[PDB]
Formats: C-alpha cells, structure tokens, sequence
C-alpha cells in the first residue's frame, strides 16, 4: 500500500469507479510484490474478482498499444515507470 | 530559464486540477447553463489561481469544454509552434456517468 | 481582426465538416485535419509570433452544449477567438489565441 | 527422473493422465524451466570468468543438461506417436458421455417439471417428501456432474462457460442457492408449526 | 547564467536581445574563406596529379585508380562547396537594406590566375523594373538575344516575376571527362561554364529593428528554375541567345 | 521464409494448420509493412478475417502477460529477436 | 563556473540538475574514475537506468541520437557524453 | 593491437581484427571511426552496440552479460558494448 501514484493517463470510454479500481488494483499488485509474474497473476484475480471474468491484462514498458474491448470496459494508463493497459473483453 | 523549481512543468497543478474536479462531480449531472456557468468559475478561478501562484514569468490559459456523456472513443491532434525551453502545454481526458470533459491548457514565459 | 479570423475559421470548417457524420475512426482523423488546416492558415500569417488552435467536436441525439469565457491580466497584447457552430451530426467549436512573442 | 520416467512404461489410464498433465505442465512452466537452466549455466559462466577451479564433470553435465532436456521434448512426441491411437478412444468417449449427460439432465429436467410435486392428486405431507425425494435426486445429479466433471478435467474439456455462458452458468448457481433458502425457509416454518 | 547552489554564495544573471539586423561582414569573410579553401582544395589536386603522373611513369596502378575516386570526391565536395555558398548568399539577402539598393554578388576566384568565378543577380523590391539583356561586370560572360532587335531576353526567363535570380559558373577544368575517357573521336578542353536561373519564396517583413520570412525547412530548400521549360518551348518566341565569354 | 526472416516458433495452443498459415500472414504483414505496429495491424486484419473476431496481438520486449484464454485460444513465438504473442478474446 | 554545451535532445531541468552533480562530483572527486562512477551512481539511482556516460578530456564519437536523451559538453579541458542505450 | 579486456567469446575477436584495420586505415578522427564501427557491427552483430574512441582513458565496466571489449591501439583506444 502506498497510494502515492500521481497519473499521467488519458484514454477512457468505461464506468469511473472503474477506472478508478483499475488504476488501484495495477498499482496495488505492484505495492505488495517485488514479484513481478506474481504481480501478474495477482492483478487477473483482483481485477477479475472487482469487475468480473474476463479481464485481461499486459504489462510491462516496451509493447504496442491497441487492443478491441468490451463497451464501457477498457482502461489504458501510464503509471509509475510502466505502461499499464485493462480492458475487459469477455 | 527557470530550472526543476522555477520552470512551468505540469506535475504540479495537474494533482489539484483533477482533485478539484473530481470534488465538483460528486453531485452534478450535466446541464448546459450550468455547465457553462462551471466552465466560466474553472476558466477564471483556475487563471486567478495560477496567477496567485507566481511560477516565474509564467503565463497560462486555460480551455474548458463539458460535454453531455455519449462514451464514444476518441484521439486528439497536437501540434503548434513554440518557444517551448520553459513554456509547456498539457491535456486531460475524463469521462463521469453524466457528462465527459476534456482540457487543454498552454503556457508560455516572458522570454 | 478578431472577426476577420473568426469568419475566416468558419469558412474553413464549412469546407472540412460540410457532410462529414460521426465515426471516431474518422473524428479523429477530422480533429487532425482541423488542426492542419488552421496551423497551416496561422503559418501564413505567421509573423515572429504565437498561434495557438483547438479542436472539439460532439454528437448530438438531444443534448445540449452552452460556452463562455473571461480573462484577466494586463490586457495590453494578447487576444483570443471563439466560433461556435453545428452541421449534420456534429457541434464545432473553435478557440483561437494569438500571442505576441515579447 | 523425467529421463527415467520416458524410459519406464506408463500404459494404465491413471499413470498416462499423470504423464501427459505433468508434460503439458512442464510445456507450460518450461519458460520458468529454461530459465532456471539459463540462470544456472549464467552463473557458472561468471564463475568460469573469475576462474576458480570447478569440476570440468560438472561444467559437462551443466552444458549437457538443456541438451538432454531438448532430447527429453523430442522423446515426449516420440513417445506421443505411438501413445496416440490407445489414449485418443478415451478422449472422445468423454466428450460424448459429458453431453449425452448434459443433454439427459436437460431431459430429466423436463420429466422433473412434468412429474413434480406441484400437480394435483398428491397430499401436502406426501407432496413435500416427494419434494425432498426430488432434491436429493438433484443432489446425486450434482454428484454424478461433479464425477464427470472430474472426468473433463482428467479429459481436457472447458469446465467454465464462455461470457454469456458462464454467466447463465452462475445464473443457474444462484438458482440451486435460492433453493437452498427456499430449503432453509422450509426449515423455518418446521420451527413454526412445531 | 549562473546559478550558485552553495550556501550563500551569489549568483550571476543576465540575458540581452543579441543583435539587430545583424551586421552579416564575418559571414562574407565566411565566403572568402570557402573560396579559398577551395583554391587551396584545388592546388592539391594538381600536387596530387603530379604524383600520380610519377606512378604512371612508374607503373603503380592502384595509386592511380585510387588518386582517381579521391579527386573525383574532391569535385564532387567543390560542387557542393558552390551549391552551399549559393544557398547562404540565398540568406543573406535581407537586412542590410538602408533602402533601395543595388543587385549585383559576383565574385572571381583567385584573384590572380582566376580558375572559377561566381556572380549572381537577384530582383530587390516590388519597386523595381525590368530591362535588357543582363550585364555581369567581373564575370566577362555577355548574354544577349539572338537578333539586337530584341530589346530584352527571351520571355521564358521570367522578368515579369519579383522573385526570380539566375547565376553563372565557370570552371578552369573539366572533373567529369575521366570518366568517359575511352569510346571517343574527340578529346576535351579544361573549361566548364554554368548557367542557370533560380527563384525564391517571400519578399519578407520589415518593422522595428526585426524582420520576418517563412521559416520552415521549406524555406531552407533550392528553387532551381532549368531552362528553358517545354511549355515556354512550345512558345513560337525562340529562347535561344548569343553566348560570349 | 527467408534467412533474415528466420525464426523460432515453439509455444502453441493452436492446430498446426492455421499454425502454418501464420507464417504466410507473417510474411505477407512483413512485405507490405515494417514498422511492427502496421505488421502486426495488417496480421491482425488477415488473421481475424479469416478466423472472426475477436482476436488480440502484442509485440514487445518488457513483457507482462497472463490471460484467461479459452481452449485452443492461444500463441506465443519469437521473430527472433521479435516477440510475438496473440490469443482470442472478445 | 559554467560549461560549454553543445547538444541537446533533454529536458532543461535535469540539465541543471546535471549541472549541479558536475558541480558536486569535480568538488568532492577529481578522478576520472570516481568522478565518472559517481555521476553515473547518482544520475542512474534518480533518473533510473540506464545511462551510461563518457567523461575524459580528449575524445570524439558520434553513434545514433537516443529518444529524447541527447547530450555532449565541454568544460575546462574536459569532455562528457550522456544517454540511454538499454 | 592491444586487448586486455573482454566479455565476449574469441571468434568475434577474430572479426574484431579486420574491423579494427578498417578503421585504422580508412578514418582518424574519432566521432566518425564510431559511427562506421556502429554500422559495420550492427549490421555484422545487431543492434545496438555502442562504440567509443580515446587515447588516454580510464574506463570501469556498465553492460550485461557477453556484451563488453576494450583495446588499445598504440596510443589510442577503442570500446565497443551492446546496451539496448
């Protein structure tokens, strides 16, 4: 738990709440792990578990950004030094 | 040029802008006078605001637009001209059950 | 003037949304031609100066949209436009400033 | 003891399940297998460098292991081809025995709401034992789908609808849940009338 | 600047416009300086042909070919010296305008036993005129219509046009025939002469002590005009003019 | 398949025909493109075209991902040093 | 007191940010060893890595500009080289 | 033809003779004999190595595995790392 992350994001079309638990539940499984593939597994049942099968997430600093979602569900955002994207699509 | 503590740089205001708005949302629904009316008190108290924050030499407009919520997808185009060693610009995108926003504020120095 | 510029944009986004109906695939790609188009008329009338241009555009099924704005400082220089407008599918409005590189 | 379980025999259903789960695993988990091999050929690389004395067997069994590891992969669809045609007559036999049973519990959901309780004839004593009757039939059903769901795990089937399926899934639990309080609500009026 | 991060030690700050419409006389020294670097490129070329004729006495081959892509380069970075020069006397055309003025830039290199000369005209004002067939002072190159009936040059050159120049090029060598030395009846002199026309984007701004033109790389690219063009061609005026040199 | 274009292809949850087919849509996206994000946009028309939506792809070199994929709905390869991930989902 | 700068692709602030820890590692360290090590300790451990950085006194190089980290100045008779590459 | 440094294996070293003659022979000041070793090793070895040229200097190792050399020529040196 830090909660100290201060976002540079832009791109929405989803319920606030939402976005809101997304940005908490990417940050969070970073928080509590230095265990990055862990962290991962973490954020699909937490994320999951928040807004429903099926989310599914990519992580990391070097990847494309472009995926089709669910409408109303999909979240992408910068966070720390990671490029962090949630959409829901099933 | 102003450095780290003197030059305009958007990771300080950005913080307050989104609290203030996200304060704003908790309850209102999108009305177009009053909208309009909000758009005038963010132009100019987010001005005056700025203006009383003394950043060196700085000088900063603001664009404010609310929308009634539609959830469609959306990109911005961005380019200009500039002086830009200490002037900045900076966007945000946001989206509420009731109505979307999207800001666009420059700034400039007194070169 | 502020005028000249304002019918002068207006003119420019009669030419760009004339028939143009919403598809974000294309509105984006119409917030890029705006930004182009108006760039491009501020640069010929670039003089060692500032122009500034911005685009928004929204959809309309029975919503409704209304602007405004105030600036304070010492009111020597600087200046800035507005032009509302609506079409087929879509409002336009377009703010444009003009800065005086001091 | 991979190498001596590809070099052993493990014909019998139970043994073939637990060889082929485990390769499929390892097929799995040989990101996090070949990086152990890699870290480990690292290291000893950087000790190499620094150049302490170290056993040149070891550094033959280190440069030996992914070798046989690749050997192993080839030997596990060596071994495959002449597995295949035994283990596939199992397969399909549970794909079909799983949807015959689903589509004869959706029969026997139908004989259920034709021969049930609520039809006229029947006493209210006799009507709420048939009731009860009815619901351990269910529970055994349960039993029965919670064995042959063993059976599509043990058979590589997809246990889990898919979107709109597993929601109508979870719509369906929540029906077998407001039975159970409709079954507890049962309880509570015996606490009445007694 | 200075800004003393110290305990209290003090700091240093001042900034100042700079310069007015600049006065440009170290970016002619700048031209002086290309050209006689170029003078000095060229006594290496012919140190070097001295040399190579010794290894053709001698019969050192690989030299030879090698002297010849190196000094085939070195023509080639002369050209672009040229082309380079052209591009910022293209620049440092505007400020130094007190008012109306002149329209001649032609220089001769080097001054005794020339091997190159470069001129150029360009028209100044949007109060300015046209007139007969070019005069280039230094140059001694004369341009003239084909009959001296003809009061000015052909049309196709563009004199109605305000931003419009054309330069002349001569050369005391001739770079390029090495190549096609072999398969010819006929051998070549060491002369080159160029002639071409050129064209330009904005009569710029002037107000106050500053002045404004287009300031894109569009601004910073060529607008080479050849001569003559096909539809100018079609034109029964005939372009052709009197060469002399 | 040429020597620059060489790669490694082991990891699937696929049928090895459209496994196969994945080379020519590699090629054909490779050919008419070569900035990643437009080889991996045009593989991505082609791949959902003939196989329906919903699919999705990534390229990176930072990578993170772990998704709840449906059977016989997943593929990871490397273009050499080219990384390749792509699964269904929508 | 101030160095010589010619080239840029970075922001202004953290170049006086590196221009303070210049400042500093010539004060305290005047190896090109320690010097070097340090800046480089300090610039990776706040600007995150991974710069890596040529400081000497005579030396000459170009390779490829690196996404906005471009950077190559002279003080005194010493010359420093600063950029991402991984 | 000096070598006493490396993290590499000995083939590429081999390589590393007619690169370096190259260089010697064809360019001598450094900002450019870094840039020609760049494109000749990345085309030879991919992207993306890192080349320096000095000739009197002290350089402490920053890279990851297989991916240093540093030599000397008579006076002058020359550093080479994949980073990226």
């Amino acid at each position: 738990m830090s909660t100290d992350r201060k976002a540079i994001i832009k791109n929405a079309d989803m319920p606030e709440d939402m976005q809101s638990d997304a940005v908490e539940v990417a940050l969070q499984a970073l928080e509590k792990f230095n265990i990055e593939k862990d962290i991962a597994a973490y954020i699909k049942k937490e994320f999951d578990k928040k807004y429903q099968p099926t989310w599914h997430c990519i992580v990391g600093r070097n990847f494309g950004s472009y995926v089709t979602h669910e409408t109303h569900s999909f979240l992408y955002f910068y966070f720390g030094q990671v490029a962090i994207l949630l959409f829901k699509s099933g | 040029r102003p450095d780290h503590k003197r030059k305009f740089r958007p990771n300080d205001i950005r913080p307050v802008v989104r609290s203030l708005l996200e304060s704003r949302l908790e309850n209102e629904v999108y009305k177009a006078d009053e909208m309009q009316s909000i758009s005038k008190e963010i132009a100019d108290g987010v001005r005056d605001r700025i203006r009383s924050m003394e950043l060196e030499r700085y000088k900063i407009m603001v664009h404010c637009m609310i929308g009634e919520q539609r959830g469609q997808g959306l990109r911005a185009g961005c380019k200009m001209f500039w002086d830009s060693d200490t002037d900045d610009y900076f966007e945000e995108v946001y989206v509420t059950q009731h109505l979307f926003a999207v800001v666009t504020v420059f700034g400039l120095y007194q070169y | 003037n502020s005028d000249v510029i304002q019918e002068e944009v207006a003119t420019l986004l009669r030419m760009k949304f004339g028939q143009e109906v919403w598809n974000p695939r294309k509105v984006d790609s119409w917030v890029d031609d705006v930004v182009d188009s108006v760039l491009k008329n501020l640069t010929d009338l670039k003089k060692p100066f500032k122009f500034v241009v911005s685009c928004v555009i929204m959809q309309r099924t029975g919503a409704a949209i209304s602007t405004g704005f105030i600036s304070l400082w010492d009111n020597t220089f600087d200046g800035v436009v507005h032009v509302p407008y609506e079409n087929e599918t879509l409002h336009c409005f377009v703010t444009v400033f003009f800065v005086k590189l001091d | 003891r991979v190498n001596q379980d590809l070099e052993r025999q493990c014909e019998k259903i139970e043994d073939l399940k637990f060889v082929l789960e485990v390769m499929h695993d390892a097929r799995a988990f040989s990101l996090d297998v070949e990086q152990d091999i890699i870290d480990i050929k690292y290291i000893y690389e950087s000790i190499m460098h620094f150049g302490v004395s170290v056993d040149p067997r070891e550094l033959k069994q280190a440069m030996d292991l992914h070798d046989l590891w690749e050997c192993t992969l080839a030997r596990v669809h060596e071994t495959e081809k002449a597995l295949e045609p035994k283990k596939m007559q199992f397969r399909e036999h549970t794909r079909n025995e799983v949807e015959n049973f689903l589509v004869k519990g959706k029969a026997v959901l139908k004989e259920f709401r034709k021969k049930g309780p609520g039809r006229a004839g029947i006493d209210l004593q006799e009507g709420n034992r048939l009731r009860k009757e009815w619901r351990e039939h269910l529970v055994q059903l349960q039993a029965r789908r919670e064995q042959l769901t063993k059976a599509e795990k043990l058979f590589d089937l997809p246990l889990t609808g898919h979107t709109h399926l597993q929601q109508l899934n979870e719509e369906l639990t929540k029906v077998e849940t407001v039975y159970d309080l409709y079954v507890q609500w049962v309880a509570v009026l015996k606490r009445w009338n007694r | 600047i200075k800004r003393d991060n110290s305990n209290s030690s003090l700091r240093v700050h001042r900034f100042h416009q700079g310069e007015l419409g600049i006065p440009p006389a170290a970016r002619r020294k700048m031209l002086n300086e290309e050209l006689n670097r170029c003078v000095m490129a060229y006594d290496l070329v012919e140190t070097i042909r001295l040399e190579a004729d010794r290894c053709l006495t001698l019969g050192k081959t690989e030299d030879l070919k090698f002297f010849g892509e190196n000094i085939g380069n070195v023509y080639e970075q002369v050209m672009f010296a040229f082309d380079f020069v052209t591009i910022h006397t293209l620049l440092n055309y505007d400020v130094i305008l007190d008012g109306p003025d002149s329209e001649f830039l032609t220089v001769a290199v080097p001054s005794a036993n020339p091997v190159a000369k470069f001129g150029l005209w360009v028209k100044v004002k949007e109060t300015t005129r046209s007139f007969a067939s070019l005069v280039f002072p230094v140059v001694s190159m004369r341009l003239d219509p084909k009959s001296s009936a003809l009061p000015k040059l052909p049309k196709a050159l563009g004199l109605s046009k305000e931003n419009v120049a054309l330069r002349v090029i001569q050369l005391r060598f001739d770079p390029y025939g090495c190549r096609g030395s072999g398969g010819r009846e006929y051998y070549a002199l060491p002369c080159v002469i160029k002639i071409d026309l050129l064209s330009f984007t904005e009569r710029p701004k002037q107000s106050g002590d500053w002045l404004y033109r287009s300031e894109t790389e569009e601004a910073h690219k060529l607008h080479v005009v050849p001569y003559p063009p096909p539809v100018l061609e079609a034109t029964d005026e005939n372009p052709a003019l009197r060469v002399s040199f």
